[PDB]
């Protein structure tokens, strides 16, 4: 057994990861004061949820997680929610104020005063572990925050922890839910610190969710905890193979060896099939076959994109529910026949197939159906760089015009850095381009 | 078409399925980047607080 | 990021400042004694960013009333609300600044500046997380005016890091008290611009013509100007004021309203426009609203967007009606007008929706524009202050304070910079 | 109003269908550089298919398909025919087509050559004309880029009176619905010199091409025989119609073509849309049998069909998505 350590950075790191949490507990069946009725073992043991849940003598199981936030306002729902009595208060970290969307505010500026507090009660986590494997990152691309301080302790964690894997949960920002304008430019930054010390990120572009939940859920004008609960299904289906028995997927560094065979190109899309109303009467329920299709539309996916105009490099299939291997292999045929599927000439046209038995779970009250099979698709293709070029056209715009730019270097940062980020972004995109074409 | 590496178990079971074959910065440079910046930000507080004065 | 410390200086500085008081204690359910009366909790949410906590649940106004006359403060204490200040925060003098700017700034101002700031420290020491700044003034008289700016400056020494933020009245010959009033225009915009993250233009030219035109009011008062200056203030203080989708502060609206430094000079806009005591009856649809706070009918500087482009803009929405329908329209207007909005920012309009509606409207939308259109108000004040100067007419008044003919010509030359530096952003 | 941007300057095409958009008064035209539109009229190179589809409030559509270009390029229409289950290797309508790059298919060219030489027949080929293969190879790494070679077409159909050489354009709008339409009025693009059957070393007899040509207007205005004209020559000539000797060949190359590359290329449920404007250029032999050359990404209109074909794509292709205030088409059925 070899331990995860969770890290929420910033806003939508702080909800993404209250989402999953409250879905964790659900799934291992731990409630909200902390007990968990079907452990035997008291205090102790080195189970496949030890991984994401360590034990007092008392047999409350208390997740891995640290929660940091340079504003109060977040976290104080953490600390009065629900799931109060979860977490002890050392793992819940607040600042006075944010990083006011400003990538330089929480990289230099604020960061500096938390960033050694920070990486304490990493340590004080880290510590309890007999054998820490690394560190799943939740944080977004377009807050101050998030970018920011994100970033910098991506730097540190590289130093303290420079044998442990590091994996991202990144939210893509999208005009339809943003907060800010400057967005572009934090995005742009956070890649450029982080593309070296990050062994495998997962982005979810906002606009995706928020699409799927008014296509697929019938929800008018989507609110985060819509997205979040969305989210944390993703999420979930990711982590499920640290979390419970199986063969695919069991350490942080088989997500490397699966998904990322380029170092650089870390960035493997997910896609989700099925979402399905809880308020809508009468539902067939989808077959293995039908899901699987599903994961080839560019509508179920977490970033839109077209994987038929770019090239494949890996692909995991992770199903829950009743699933057998054979109705498996006969889908993957038939979508072979139909679609435009294409792998790079270094590498086997093929998937790597996890099936976990137990349904997906969903929270009580939620937008999300009870279905029998789901499956979560995770694919490294080119196509997700249409992401990147969307991204930096935005970043281009404004840059070209030096607007904004002035908030940024009274922070204590230089011109330079704006260009040496897009210069990597632009070398970023070149990758792309090779492997693809 | 080849289905290997078949694993079971009570939870669930894993495979692959082959269709085709084929054909870092110190603790110190950090602690120095960031304090460069707080330097920039105490110069241009002092050439705001310089220029009131006048 | 909670406290905001409010200061209001000079006549029109306390009459539009007594107004906002009035206005946003009725929205947040307090009466004319200090007592919450209200019936929903989300009122008392976010209360502790314009009022401070006192014994017995009684609510203090963070405001600092300064005048170098009594005269108008007297009218606030003896007027509907001016019993909630607390009595320690009423600073005057007793000569006045005559309509003059270097009276306010550089001599009678002064003598009671530091009386101030002592007013000042004592409001920011209570504070568990100093937002910034408010000030409501106009840039015409002396106090306000001149007194104002000095104030902004000497804050700006002892805060430096904490966000300046101004209600500023700018004249007009249409509502003229004195002819020197382009002259303490001149002079204020120039510490404006350097001194100041925001400042809605409030243009007396633009609230005269709605009275007029709209409002059909064919001779109005102070009164009926300051009625739309509340409503458009009680706006745009709305999310800092109430709980939403977003976590509102100065900060974060001045890094995304402003791209360059010298341009913060905002155009303010409401709708829908109503007279005083009459109340219209029929509430307006979503369609309706958003037609109206981007029409120049409605924009609180006498500035035509159609002649500029917008760089960024900021628009909320109060009362229950459908987010959704909402986003559709505020979509539809930049669809239908994107030659308008700047292309190099990438999407520049914001919008926010408060279930809380204010006083006397069921649906009301609020606008805040950073349009280049704005160097027509800063323009007609150049024109202005030119035709005079270049004659040196009223400069003895001045003169006779100590200032020197270079430091006009310099303050000329600033703004006329300003609004080259607008037109920069119009072309490209 | 709807919006739309320019961003191909030399389309000739697609000036016409800016201007007749204009013109209803329901269309404003906007600056390259705004993402705000409904329509693009795209660029020929590097379009930027990544960016479309992600303005909220708009529905996009765009003249060009991602992908497309496998028909349209020489080298990738070889490879798809060859490819392709669909088109297979044996393929009746498209001549026996080989790719070679300068310093690869050359072993199975130089197999192919023999059997003609084995035979003792008709062993000539295109890429400039030459018979022997020594000579064809020498032009290919003279030129850097690379070339297709393709069996010469040694007996076509001859136009009388005059003994002259043809190539039949068709013009074909697949719509955002993925309806194949074939243009009703296509265009001859004539010789006007008789065709040598010795000396290929002459290119104007050889080679029909519109601007190569420009002996020129001799039997029709700018080497130009239409539908009309064409059907009662083969009418009178040869005792049949245009419709059934050469027109449902047609029908079936253009179906067959676009049903091939329909999955790679689709926009059903994507999150913009796409049309196209394609160019087919045909060639009939002695016994009545087309053969298709290639397939044009963007092709130029006939000077006469300009005015009724560009109506026609802004009718179906452009107002079908973007509804305002018979049929110049032949569907395809599939
Ligand atoms: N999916 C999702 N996205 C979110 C959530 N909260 C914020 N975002 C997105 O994240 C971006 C803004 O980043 P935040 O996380 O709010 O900023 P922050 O990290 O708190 O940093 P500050 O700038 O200091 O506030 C925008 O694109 C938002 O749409 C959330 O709960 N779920
Ligand atoms: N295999 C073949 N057999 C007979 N004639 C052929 C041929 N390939 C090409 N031709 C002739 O050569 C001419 C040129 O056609 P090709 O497709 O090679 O050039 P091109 O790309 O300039 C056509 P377009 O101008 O429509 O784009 C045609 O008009 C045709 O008559
Ligand atoms: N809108 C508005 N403008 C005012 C009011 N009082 C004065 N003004 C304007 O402010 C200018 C004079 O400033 P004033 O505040 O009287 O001088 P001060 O007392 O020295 O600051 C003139 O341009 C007037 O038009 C008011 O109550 N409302
Ligand atoms: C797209 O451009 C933008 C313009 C402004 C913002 C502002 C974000 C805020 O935090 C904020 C702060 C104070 C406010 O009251 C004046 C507002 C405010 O923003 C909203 C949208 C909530 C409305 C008003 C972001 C982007
Ligand atoms: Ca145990
Ligand atoms: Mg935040
Ligand atoms: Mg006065």
């Amino acid at each position: 057994m070899r331990e995860c350590i969770s890290i929420h950075v910033g806003q939508a790191g702080v909800q993404i990861g209250n989402a999953c949490w409250e879905l964790y507990c659900l799934e291992h069946g731990i409630q909200p004061d902390g007990q968990m009725p079907s452990d035997k073992t008291i205090g102790g043991g080195d189970d496949s949820f030890n991984t994401f849940f360590s034990e007092t003598g008392a047999g409350k199981h208390v997740p891995r997680a640290v929660f940091v936030d340079l504003e109060p306002t977040v976290i104080d729902e953490v600390r009065t929610g629900t799931y109060r009595q979860l977490f002890h208060p050392e793992q819940l970290i607040t600042g006075k104020e944010d990083a006011a969307n400003n990538y330089a505010r929480g990289h230099y500026t604020i960061g500096k005063e938390i960033i050694d507090l920070v990486l304490d009660r990493i340590r004080k986590l880290a510590d309890q572990c007999t054998g820490l494997q690394g560190f799943l990152v939740f944080h977004s691309f377009g807050g101050g925050t998030g970018s920011g301080f994100t970033s910098l302790l991506m730097e540190r964690l590289s130093v303290d922890y420079g044998k442990k894997s590091k994996l991202e949960f990144s939210i893509y920002p999208a005009p339809q839910v943003s907060t800010a304008v400057v967005e572009p430019y934090n995005s742009i930054l956070t890649t450029h610190t982080t593309l070296e010390h990050s062994d495998c990120a997962f982005m979810v572009d906002n606009e995706a969710i928020y699409d799927i939940c008014r296509r697929n859920l019938d929800i008018e004008r989507p609110t985060y905890t819509n997205l979040n609960r969305l989210i944390s299904q993703i999420v979930s289906s990711i982590t499920a193979s640290l979390r419970f028995d199986g063969a695919l997927n069991v350490d942080l560094t088989e997500f490397q060896t699966n998904l990322v065979p380029y170092p650089r190109i870390h960035f493997p899309l997910a896609t989700y099939a099925p979402v399905i109303s809880a308020e809508k009467a009468y539902h067939e329920q989808l077959s293995v076959a039908e899901i699987t299709n599903a994961c080839f539309e560019p509508a179920n996916q977490m970033v839109k994109c077209d994987p038929r105009h770019g090239k494949y490099m890996a692909c995991c299939l992770l199903y829950r529910g009743d699933v057998v291997p054979k109705d498996v292999n006969a889908a993957i045929a038939t979508i072979k026949t139909k679609r435009s599927i294409q792998f790079v000439d270094w590498c086997p046209t093929g998937f790597k197939v996890g099936i976990n038995y137990q349904p997906p779970t969903v929270v009580p009250g939620g937008d999300l159906a009870k279905v029998q099979r789901a499956v979560c698709m995770l694919s490294n293709t080119t196509a997700i760089a249409e992401a990147w070029a969307r991204l930096d056209h935005k970043f281009d715009l404004m840059y070209a015009k030096r607007a904004f730019v002035h908030w940024y270097v009274g922070e204590g940062m230089e011109e330079g850095e704006f260009s040496e980020a897009r210069e990597d972004m632009a070398a970023l995109e070149k990758d792309y381009e090779e492997v693809g074409v | 078409m080849e289905v290997i590496e078949l694993n079971k178990c009570t939870s669930g079971q894993s495979f692959e399925v082959i269709l085709k074959p084929p054909s870092d910065p110190s603790l110190e440079e950090i602690q120095k980047k960031l304090e460069a910046a707080e330097e920039r930000r105490k110069y241009q507080e002092a050439e705001l607080l310089k220029h009131l004065a006048e | 990021m909670r406290e905001i410390v409010h200061i209001q200086a000079g006549q029109c500085g306390n009459q539009i400042g007594a107004k906002f008081w009035e206005v946003i204690s009725d929205e947040h359910g307090i009466d004319p004694t200090g007592s919450y009366h209200g019936d929903s909790d989300l009122q008392l949410e976010r209360i502790n960013v314009y009022y401070n906590e006192a014994t017995g649940n009684k609510y203090v106004p963070r405001a600092i009333l300064v005048d170098l006359e009594p005269g108008t403060m007297d009218s606030v204490r003896s007027g509907p609300f001016g019993q909630i200040f607390r009595p320690d925060n009423f600073v005057f003098g007793q000569s006045g600044a005559g309509n003059n700017w270097a009276k306010g700034h550089y001599t009678e101002g002064a003598e009671l500046v530091d009386s101030v700031l002592d007013v000042v420290r004592k409001e920011s020491e209570s504070c568990d997380c100093l937002q910034g700044f408010q000030l409501t003034h106009s840039l015409g008289g002396g106090t306000g005016s001149g007194m104002g700016t000095l104030l902004i400056s000497k804050i700006r020494e002892e805060y430096p890091d904490r966000i300046m933020n101004t209600f500023s009245v700018m004249p007009s010959p249409k509502v003229s008290d004195t002819v020197v009033e382009p002259y303490n225009a001149t002079l204020s915009v120039h510490q404006l611009v350097e001194n100041t993250d925001e400042t809605y233009c409030i243009d007396n030219e633009a609230l005269y013509d709605i009275c007029f035109r709209t409002l059909k009011l064919t001779t109005p008062t102070y009164g009926d100007l300051n009625h739309l200056v509340s409503a458009t203030m009680s706006g745009v203080t709305t999310c800092l004021r109430f709980p939403g989708q977003l976590n509102a502060d100065l900060r974060k609206l001045a890094v995304n309203m402003v791209p360059f430094p010298r341009l913060h000079f905002f155009m303010p806009g409401f709708a829908p426009l109503t007279s005083r005591g009459s109340q219209q009856y029929r509430a307006l649809t979503v369609p309706e609203l958003t037609q109206q706070m981007f029409d120049s009918k409605n924009m609180m500087a006498a500035c035509d967007p159609r002649h500029g482009r917008y760089l960024t803009v900021a628009a909320i929405f109060r009362g229950r009606m459908s987010m959704k329908e909402v986003d559709e329209q505020m979509l539809n207007v930049q669809n239908k007008n994107s030659s308008y909005f700047v292309e190099w920012i990438p999407n520049n309009v914001k919008t926010a929706v408060c279930d809380i509606p204010p006083r006397g409207l069921k649906m009301s939308a609020t606008f805040i524009g950073n349009s280049t259109a704005i160097q027509e108000l800063f323009k007609r004040i150049s024109e202005q202050f030119t035709a005079m100067f270049r004659r040196k007419a009223f400069l003895h008044w001045y003169t006779g304070e100590g200032m020197d003919e270079m430091e006009f010509t310099e303050a000329e030359s600033n703004m006329n910079d300003l609004v080259s530096e607008y037109q920069q952003y119009q072309d490209a | 109003m709807y919006t739309f941007v320019v961003r191909d300057e030399n389309s000739s095409v697609y000036a016409e269908v800016s201007r007749l958009l204009l013109a209803t008064g329901q269309w404003k035209r906007l600056r390259k550089d705004n993402p705000r539109f409904n329509l693009m009229l795209g660029e020929r190179n590097r379009l930027p298919f990544g960016r479309l589809g992600h303005e909220p409030g708009l529905v996009q559509l765009v003249n060009y398909y991602r992908g497309a270009d496998k028909l349209c390029r020489k080298a990738s229409l070889v490879k798809l025919i060859k490819t392709s289950p669909e088109l297979s290797e044996s393929c009746t309508w498209f001549p026996e087509s080989y790719v070679i790059y300068p310093t690869d298919e050359r072993e199975v060219f130089l197999a192919a050559y023999n059997r003609r030489r084995e035979g003792r027949e008709g062993n000539v080929w295109i890429a400039l004309i030459s018979s022997e293969a020594s000579e064809l190879l020498d032009f290919i790494d003279e030129q850097g880029q690379v070339h297709v070679i393709q069996k010469y077409l040694e007996k076509p159909l001859l136009l009388e009176p005059g003994h002259r050489k043809f190539d039949i354009r068709s013009w074909v709008l697949v719509d955002h619905l993925y309806n194949i339409y074939l243009y009703r009025e296509g265009v001859l693009r004539t010789s006007s010199e008789p065709y040598n059957s010795a000396n290929f070393q002459d290119k104007t007899c050889h080679l029909t091409n519109h601007c190569i040509q420009k002996n020129y207007g001799r039997y029709e205005e700018g080497n130009e025989m239409f539908f009309e004209e064409f059907n009662q020559y083969l009418m009178d000539a040869l005792n049949t119609t245009l419709e059934n000797s050469i027109l449902l060949q047609i029908k079936h190359i253009i179906r067959s073509c676009l049903m091939c590359i329909e999955p790679a290329i689709s926009t059903k449920h994507l999150h913009y849309q796409s049309f196209q404007l394609f160019g087919f250029d045909f060639m009939v032999d002695e016994e009545l049998k087309v053969w298709l050359i290639e397939v044009n990404g963007a092709p130029a209109c006939a000077q006469k069909l300009y005015a009724e074909l560009c109506q026609g794509i802004v009718d179906v292709a452009i107002s079908s998505v973007f509804p305002l205030a018979t049929s110049i088409f032949i569907k395809l059925h599939h």
